[PDB]
């Protein structure tokens, strides 16, 4: 289709890779910061403390829960806290999991994530589990218990973006990268003696042309043919990342279009 | 508050957080850093004391001290250096950040300046973008020495109109200094335009910084071989000077400067050689620094550091001194104990010839640390007499 | 020392002149001495120019 | 810079720089103030002399006068093509009368 | 903890130097450790 | 260290050798079954020596034994080394490094600094946030302050190692860019990334304990804890 | 502050977006002012976060001590050996509009210590509260919402 | 140049490869 | 609107100078000996070498029409005909200067955003030139 | 308490320094109307002060936030300085100034007949 | 503890609405909008679509304060173009651009089988 | 001189400060809390019966 | 005092990573450098947050619980 | 990891700092100054254990 073009150089489990051509830069940097900070998520939000007789302090553990990243395929069925009707939470708008450790073990016990038990009606849908990635099958370590201690909690989790707190972003690192020749000249590159030689040619060098250095700069060129590698945390996968990133900010320009509008017949 | 000017009268702006935000260029005036420092606020109860703390004790009103008949205030640090990278001639801004940077002045009128370059390719330069801060009517002339109305080094100044017609915008110009533009705006157009000038100059020049980026890195400190290998031959001959010196007047060949003695004729000639020593080694280096050095920018701009942070940083640290002289024999007759007695050489008395990128050997790190003490126990003591004084 | 002097062209030359320097103050027999200008003779010591000289 | 004989060649004055430029050549009260004048400036000379003996210029004064005079340069856009309008006695006269304004004392007796 | 448990003090009326840095104090006290405050030189550390 | 005249060697040499390095390595390994061999080894050996400021007046000393001990192209990056063209020492340092204080052995490269700002950092590091004791959670101190996630630095003296500054850190290894980003960070601010203090950079607990006693001034003027009442209070 | 006497408060804080980031993706969670380094002459800061950028790249803790025969070229040639600029230098993008920076950010990991003087310890206001028993003036402290 | 880093756990081993 | 000034000059040499973008260029007119240019030259949009032929042109207006900057500067139009279309690198920049280096040698000074050019020669061709805003137009 | 190394120099603090160093008419006559200076002969500066113009304005604006009758037509101005201002700058204030000289005479100056340039 | 609790990003606050038009009287057709719980990620996306309008002669954002998510945006158009019709341009044609982005990467996925 | 040449007032403030490229020159960020604390008696005009009733 | 759950600049979650990483080293005899690369750790970030990450909790635990079921 | 080398006196931790002071038993040469009738100083802080 005429419009932005996208070839995927590597797609994985939690990393796509592709080259995003015929864009301007400021649609690839504003989707960037999209998937950065915009899209929804299902993270634990408050916890509810009843026993805890660990090392750690109770809001250590309360934000050690809340970096845990949740299962969020069905993340747009669920509602905003805020939006609901409900007092506090609800199974409309709200995920309830537990946690109840014991250290029974003479050796030292390992909390794990894989240890979050769901105890709401999640009426199908596909959110609210802990993400587990290593190939132990544990998840992300919690906290530890020697014998005789006890850690018996529960937490709520909710819906939020990255902008409200970064324990929401599904972000985790997103390369950026266009122009790997500086054939555009938006850097001047320091040096020594050659700036050919102490700066390393990156990897994105061998998808485009390298400069013919006896050619004139072309001042017309503009920035397009963007290098981007969007790394998934886990709530999402990483392709979902992208297209929840498109939503996202296609529906805050419809946002902008919906007032525009809505002060258009006043 | 050692002067009238470090408690003046401010706008409240209300804002969410927990710190008294303020300009950066007012900081001056207060002798006032953010490592830390706190500051206080009063807020008078009546409208008669509201008044005259508006129109005696205003931020604006007291732009030129009389402390010195120059500014207190100027365009510092950050908004220093970037004023010195725009208004190079390299520097050509494009539509998209030109409309920016135009947006960003409060009280741009509203048209958009003719390109300096109209074809093939619209661009604005920064001169002719900061002009546009620079309010009408003013005429700024200064000549550096090698200006004339042709600049080939872009030196001096020159501003017709309020426009910029040659010369980069350096401490000289917006700094706290008598003549410069700051000097000038408030006297020709009064305090409230110097302080709007003021603001529209750090708006414009920390957009421009921030889709520009300035940098400092351990690289700007590195002098490369062949300008290593002078500075190492220029030590090595003031080495050599010193200890044909040092020959003569274990000779007593050395003759008596009039109205002084042996000793303090010759450590005068030794300290002599050692800082004329340093200061070559680092004009070598700052020759060999090149315009896109970070450091050798910032020391251009005046923002910060100097030629001898330059020098200590990147060729030679120098002669260490206590109290004016050199390292004196603490121990009989040696200052370290892996000296042997009775030695005068430089490395024996505290002349450290490493630079601070290759690190002092232990002898020159406690030379140093003995120059660094007695710099300490001066400011420690200089401030106590000084509010004495002053009181 | 190197002081400025009216040239009879008019311009300011920088003539270089003969200065005694001098540790430890006397004036009141210093200055009547001949061969120096007492009109010139200046000292460290503001106060024994007070005392030698007068107030102003 | 300083001296402008209307009788003499060596320092005259060129009738390009005002209107009245050819015709003012060869007057007498004319000439008579312009001696005034650079007597006054003879003696504000030897004066500066005996004060600042080092011959220093620059000095801390109240009133940037280069800047006035460049502001108003700018400002009624001289060209230094057109005769001057100005008369050298409305000159002379208005450097000597601006002196009576410049009021710091205001006092109306012998001493202040 | 560690640099107060090796501090020392020096009661400073004499007209000695006792706040510079000695040459003896080499490998005994540390050349760059003391307040910056009044009692800077007279507090040393080990 | 001992330097003896060593005629074996036709030069002055250190009396400490491989073998008594390598039995000291077996030892503190060991510690981690051969004879002990521990610093008074070394002591009564007459391998080191305690020097105070009197006999550091009549001996002379080397900066390292590998330099100044042996008789006598260069690389241009590293520092001056002059070896002070003599060879009559009498003892060698241990190590140089070990000049400095507590404080000052946290500095890396203290060398390659002013001096001052090596003072200000020796200073600082009193005021540093982090680990203090282990036992934090079993004393009541007037004031403490515990980081969330103490990390060990990465560069890293081998001074500390015996600070044990590696098991109980004051800091965190904070990504750190040096750019005049938005003019927010100007002249001693910085711009710390509000994302990073949500996922627990420098984030801290903070202990402070009330101390309350009751006493009996005589007979029954006493005061008892109890929940005061609006009625009787 | 930093391990070198480079002390300071946090101005101002930004999300990840609005920070500048490398190629990689990587966002400082620190920018410090050029202009602390050449009046203070703090070389071994500069000298640590590259030794440090080594250091993580390599995965072994890096040797900081004073008088060792390390140096820089030493560790510009381990970092270059990495596929990094030898320097330190970074290509850094805008995180506002995600443009180049036109110049390159020395960029890595620096030990940064926590200090004690937090602004919530330190914020202070009185317009109206007790009196001294003697002077009856305001009282002193901000404990005791004084003067 | 000199290796920059505090690995003293591959001596570790070493030495008890000695021993 | 007319050219204010044209002629053809002769780039003797081209100083970079430590700009990297800017270099400032020697010129002589090949028609008037009387008459050369010094002028800095924005590369990397119009690059010159030594012994180049220019057609220096400066002009009061780039409309085709006579002249009726008070107006905002706009991007151009699509079919917008102007000045600029005939020449290969156009500057825009104030008269700053005019001193007599001769009884007839007229010496004029512009300043376009910074770039300096200095253009000196008899007055009975430089006379067109005043204190306004002027265009100047180049092709190769 | 604390204890800091943060240098922090207590401020008003030099008497440690003290302790360091202890050891080294005819015309105007009682309350006759001869202190009022008559306008004619007054020879204090037409121009009015800095210091005179904060007093009028605070004094102004006091008087108009205790609702004194303002004598100039309001814009829409609704803070007594501004107003203040605004009666100043057609010298509507009604209120003169009196210069005491420091033998205890005084001339008294209108703010209408002061020129307010500054 | 004055920080502000950080929904205010993104959150419309009451009796307030997403846009503020306000003519501009500096120059003619000319307004600026006041965006409020936005930020650059909008403003720069917003400004350089208007920028490749052709009818459009000015067009810039800024954030006066980063303690505040909001920014003024101010367009300046050819005469007898409003800028609001600007604006709901160079809107549309972000959305078609996005969505015809996001097609493209959807059937793109689906072409990778090696996830 | 404790006490009355100087001494502790009421209607002030004090904490650390900040850089703001955003703000005037004479303007000052006062913190909300500090600005919720400090107050300034306004006199009730007809100017500001509004504004002053709703704050109140 | 516990293994960070995510890198602080990029937010990979690497507290997963730790017992992984320790397997990695005390008994596969890996270097650190190879154990970082093994876990996918190649952002430095994420480096210097396993690799320079002090484990306090094994010292809090040696002590006796305060509270014994 | 505590090192002890404190004392614990009503539950606070106390530590002593080294006092340092001029050693005893040694003689010490002094010039006093000018307007003094006395030149050079000779004296011993003696100390008996
Ligand atoms: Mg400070
Ligand atoms: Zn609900
Ligand atoms: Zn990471």
């Amino acid at each position: 289709s005429e419009g932005p073009q996208v070839k995927i150089r590597e797609a994985s489990k939690d990393n796509v890779d592709f080259i995003l051509s015929n864009v301007d830069l400021a649609m690839a940097n504003s989707l960037r910061r999209v998937m950065i900070a915009e899209i929804p998520t299902l993270a634990i939000d408050s916890v509810e403390v009843e026993t805890n007789t660990t090392v750690l302090a109770d809001e250590f553990i309360a934000h050690r829960l809340g970096l845990i990243p949740l299962q969020s395929m069905d993340i747009e069925q669920l509602e905003y806290s805020r939006d609901c009707f409900c007092e506090d939470h609800c199974d409309k708008c709200s995920v309830v999991l537990t946690l109840q450790a014991f250290g029974e073990s003479e050796s030292t016990t390992n909390v794990y994530s894989k240890d979050l038990v769901i105890v709401s009606n999640l009426m199908g849908r596909n959110i609210g589990h802990p993400i587990i990635q290593d190939k132990e099958g544990n998840g992300v370590l919690i906290c530890k218990l020697r014998k005789g201690q006890e850690l018996k909690l529960t937490c709520v989790a909710k819906k939020g973006i990255a902008k409200e707190h970064a324990k929401w972003g599904p972000a985790a690192a997103i390369e950026f990268e266009y122009d790997p020749w500086n054939k555009l000249k938006h850097t001047d590159y320091w040096y020594e003696q050659d700036s050919a030689k102490e700066w390393p040619q990156s990897k994105n060098c061998e998808y485009e042309d390298p400069p013919n250095e006896g050619d004139p700069f072309d001042y017309k060129a503009q920035a397009d043919t963007f290098y981007m590698n969007v790394e998934s945390v886990g709530s999402i996968p990483v392709d979902q990342v992208v297209v929840r990133g498109i939503d996202t900010l296609q529906k805050k320009v419809a946002s902008i279009l919906l007032a525009l509008t809505q002060m258009d017949q006043d | 508050s050692l002067h009238k000017m470090s408690m003046m009268a401010h706008r409240v702006k209300v804002i969410p957080y927990s710190t008294f935000r303020l300009n950066l260029s007012v900081t001056s005036p207060y002798n006032a850093d953010f490592d830390g420092d706190e500051m206080n606020l009063h807020v008078p109860q009546s409208e008669e004391t509201r008044a005259e703390l508006s129109q005696l004790c205003a931020v604006p009103l007291q732009i030129v001290s009389p402390q010195s008949n120059k500014p207190c205030m100027g365009i510092v640090q950050d908004t220093l250096c970037g004023i010195r990278k725009l208004t190079l001639r390299d520097t050509f801004i494009e539509l998209d950040q030109v409309l920016n940077m135009l947006y960003w002045v409060p009280d741009w009128d509203g048209v958009i300046p003719t390109p300096a370059i109209i074809k093939p390719k619209p661009l604005w330069s920064g001169k002719q973008i900061l002009s546009v801060a620079i309010p009408n009517g003013i005429h700024l002339q200064r000549f550096d020495e090698g200006t004339t109305l042709l600049s080939p080094k872009d030196n001096g100044m020159l501003i017709i109109d309020g426009q910029i017609i040659f010369g980069v915008v350096e401490k000289k110009t917006v700094g706290s200094s008598n003549g410069g533009l700051i000097h000038v705006v408030t006297r020709e157009k009064g305090p409230q335009v110097c302080a709007k000038l003021f603001g529209n100059i750090q708006k414009v020049v920390n957009f421009w910084l921030l889709h520009n980026g300035f940098s400092t890195g351990i690289g700007d400190t590195i002098a490369d071989g062949p300008t290593m290998r002078e500075i190492t031959e220029t030590i090595a001959e003031a080495k050599k000077k010193v200890l044909d010196v040092t020959k003569e007047a274990q000779a007593n060949l050395l003759t008596a400067k009039h109205g002084m003695t042996l000793r303090e004729s010759f450590e005068d000639n030794v300290v002599r050689f050692l800082n004329e020593a340093r200061d070559k080694a680092g004009r070598l280096a700052e020759v060999n620094l090149k315009d896109l050095n970070n450091v050798k920018q910032m020391v251009m701009a005046g923002s910060k550091g100097s030629f001898i942070n330059i020098a200590q940083m990147s060729a030679c640290v120098g002669q260490q001194s206590v109290e004016g002289k050199r390292i004196a024999f603490g121990f009989v007759d040696r200052t370290l104990p892996h000296f042997s007695k009775d030695d005068y050489s430089p490395e024996s008395k505290g002349f450290v010839e490493n630079s601070y990128l290759r690190g002092l050997t232990p002898q020159e790190f406690f030379f140093h640390a003995m120059g660094g003490r007695e710099g300490l126990i001066d400011t420690a003591v200089k401030t106590a007499e000084t509010g004495y004084i002053q009181r | 020392y190197d002081r400025k002097v009216p040239s009879p062209t008019g311009e300011y030359v920088k003539e270089p002149e003969w200065v005694l320097e001098t540790d430890g103050v006397n004036l009141s027999e210093v200055m009547t001495v001949p061969g120096i200008d007492p009109t010139r003779i200046y000292t460290n010591s503001f106060i024994d120019i007070m005392e030698v000289l007068g107030i102003e | 810079r300083y001296r402008v004989d209307l009788l003499n060649t060596d320092h005259t004055l060129d009738p390009s720089l005002l209107e009245s430029g050819s015709e003012i050549l060869g007057d007498l009260k004319l000439q008579v103030l312009l001696d005034e004048e650079y007597k006054q400036l003879v003696k504000d000379r030897k004066f500066l002399r005996e004060v600042f003996v080092d011959g220093e210029a620059n000095w801390p004064l109240p009133v940037n006068i280069r800047r006035i005079i460049q502001n108003a340069q700018q400002t009624f856009h001289i060209d230094h093509t057109k005769p001057s309008d100005l008369t050298i006695k409305d000159i002379v006269l208005g450097v000597k009368d601006l002196q009576e304004n410049l009021l710091v004392l205001r006092g109306k007796n012998e001493i202040i | 903890t560690l640099s107060h448990l090796r501090r020392t003090n020096t009661p400073i009326g004499k007209l000695a130097k006792p706040r510079q840095l000695h040459n003896t104090h080499w490998g005994l006290v540390c050349p760059a450790e003391t307040p910056e405050g009044q009692a800077c030189g007279l507090v040393k550390n080990l | 260290f001992i330097v003896e005249d060593d005629e074996s060697l036709g030069h002055k040499e250190l009396k400490v050798r491989k073998g008594h390095i390598a039995k000291l390595m077996a030892t503190e390994y060991q510690d981690i079954d051969v004879e002990e061999y521990t610093w008074s080894s070394l002591l009564n050996e007459g391998l080191v020596e305690y020097i105070d400021a009197e006999e550091e007046e009549s001996i002379l000393i080397a900066m390292q034994p590998e330099d100044l001990e042996p008789a006598e192209d260069v690389d241009p990056a590293k520092r001056i080394r002059v070896s002070h063209h003599a060879t009559t020492f009498t003892h060698c340092e241990i190590h140089p490094s070990m000049i400095l204080g507590v404080a000052a052995s946290i500095i890396p490269f203290p060398d390659h600094n002013q001096s001052p700002r090596n003072t200000y950092q020796s200073a600082m590091g009193k005021q540093a946030m982090g680990v203090f004791l282990t036992n934090y959670n079993v004393r009541m101190d007037t004031m403490a302050n515990i980081l969330y996630y103490p990390q060990k630095p990465l560069g890293t003296t081998r001074a500390m190692e015996y600070l044990k500054f590696r098991e109980l850190p004051a800091g965190q290894n904070a990504i750190v860019a040096i750019a005049c980003y938005s003019g927010y960070n100007q002249e001693d601010s910085m711009i710390m990334n509000q994302s990073s203090i949500d996922r627990g950079l420098f984030r801290s607990l903070f202990f402070r304990s009330y101390m309350d006693q009751e006493k009996k001034y005589g007979m029954s003027i006493t005061e008892t804890f109890e929940k005061p009442q609006r009625t009787n209070t | 502050a930093s391990r070198h006497g480079q002390k300071g408060t946090i101005g101002i804080t930004y999300r990840r977006e609005d920070m500048p980031f490398t190629a990689e993706g990587i966002v400082p969670d620190l920018i410090i002012n050029p202009h602390a380094i050449p009046s203070r002459m703090t070389v071994a800061h500069l000298i640590e976060c590259l030794l440090s950028k080594v250091a993580a790249l390599s995965g072994n803790e890096g040797d900081a001590s004073p008088f060792t025969d390390i140096t820089v070229e030493g560790i510009s040639k381990l970092l270059r050996e990495h596929g990094y600029q030898s320097r330190g230098f970074e290509v850094m993008y805008n995180g506002h509009t995600g443009k180049k920076l036109m110049a390159q950010i020395f960029f890595g990991p620096t030990y940064y210590q926590r200090l004690r003087h937090m602004v919530d310890d330190k914020i202070h206001a009185r317009a109206r509260g007790p009196m001294q028993v003697l002077t009856r003036q305001p009282v002193e402290g901000r404990s005791r919402d004084g003067g | 140049n000199a290796s920059p880093f505090i690995k003293r756990d591959r001596m570790r081993r070493n030495f008890l490869r000695m021993r | 609107s007319n050219t204010l000034f044209d002629d053809i000059f002769q780039v003797s040499e081209v100083d970079p100078g430590r700009y990297n973008k800017v270099c400032r260029i020697e010129a002589a007119s090949t028609t008037q000996d009387q008459c050369k240019l010094t002028l800095d030259i924005n590369v990397e949009l119009f690059p010159v070498a030594a012994q180049d032929s220019l057609t220096v042109t400066i002009a009061s207006s780039l409309n085709l029409e006579d002249t009726p900057a008070t107006r905002s500067w706009r991007p151009p139009q699509a079919g917008d005909r102007s000045l600029a279309d005939d020449y290969d690198y156009v500057m825009y920049g104030t008269a700053y200067k005019f001193e007599e280096v001769s009884k007839d040698l007229i010496a004029v000074y512009y300043s376009f955003g910074g770039l300096l050019m200095r253009l000196e020669g008899n007055y009975r061709n430089l006379n067109n030139l005043k204190q306004e805003n002027a265009y100047l137009l180049i092709r190769r | 308490n604390e204890n800091f190394e943060d240098f922090d120099v207590e401020h008003f603090s030099d008497e440690e320094t003290y302790e360091e160093k202890p050891q080294f008419e005819q015309i105007r006559r009682k309350t006759l109307k001869e202190k009022a200076i008559p306008k004619d002969q007054r020879a204090t500066t037409p121009y009015m002060t800095k210091y005179e113009r904060a007093r009028i304005l605070g004094t102004r604006a006091l008087q108009i936030s205790m609702n004194a009758p303002v004598f100039v037509d309001l814009e829409g101005e609704t803070d007594p300085l501004r107003i203040a201002m605004k009666e100043l700058a057609e010298k509507k204030i009604p209120l003169v100034i009196r210069r005491y000289l420091p033998d205890g005479s005084f001339e008294d100056w209108s703010v209408e007949e002061l020129i307010v340039d500054l | 503890m004055n920080a502000p609790d950080r929904f205010e990003l993104f959150l419309l606050g009451e009796g307030e609405s997403k846009l503020k038009i306000d003519p501009d009287t500096k120059a003619p057709n000319a307004v600026v909008i006041t965006f409020e719980k936005e930020d650059h990620t909008l403003g720069n996306l917003i400004r350089a679509e208007l920028l490749n309008d052709r009818k459009v002669l000015f067009a810039a954002y800024k954030v006066e304060h980063p303690f505040f998510a909001r920014f003024k945006l101010r367009i300046q158009t050819t005469e007898g173009y409003d800028p609001k019709d600007a604006l709901k341009n160079a809107c549309n044609s972000i959305i078609n651009k996005l969505g015809a982005l996001k097609t493209n990467f959807e059937t793109e996925w689906n072409l990778q089988t090696l996830a | 001189r404790g006490n009355l040449m100087g001494k502790r007032v009421d209607f002030s403030a004090r904490t650390v400060i900040s850089g703001d490229p955003n703000l005037e020159l004479d303007q000052v960020g006062v913190p909300k809390s500090i600005a919720k604390t400090l107050t300034y008696p306004e006199v009730v005009t007809p100017y500001n019966i509004d504004r002053l009733t709703q704050l109140v | 005092m516990i293994v960070p759950v995510r890198c602080f600049s990029c937010g990979k979650v690497v507290g997963d990573k730790w017992e992984s990483y320790l397997n990695l080293l005390q008994e596969d005899e890996l270097d650190e450098g190879t154990a970082l690369s093994r876990l996918g750790l190649k952002r430095y970030c994420c480096r210097r947050m396993i690799l320079t990450h002090v484990d306090l909790i094994e010292k809090f635990l040696r002590y006796n619980p305060l509270e014994k079921r | 990891f505590d090192m002890g080398g404190y004392f614990i006196i009503n539950g606070s931790e106390k530590v002593l700092i080294a006092q340092e002071r001029s050693a005893g038993n040694i003689v010490q040469v002094f010039k006093k100054a000018a307007p003094s009738p006395i030149s050079h100083v000779a004296e011993i802080r003696s100390a008996l254990e």
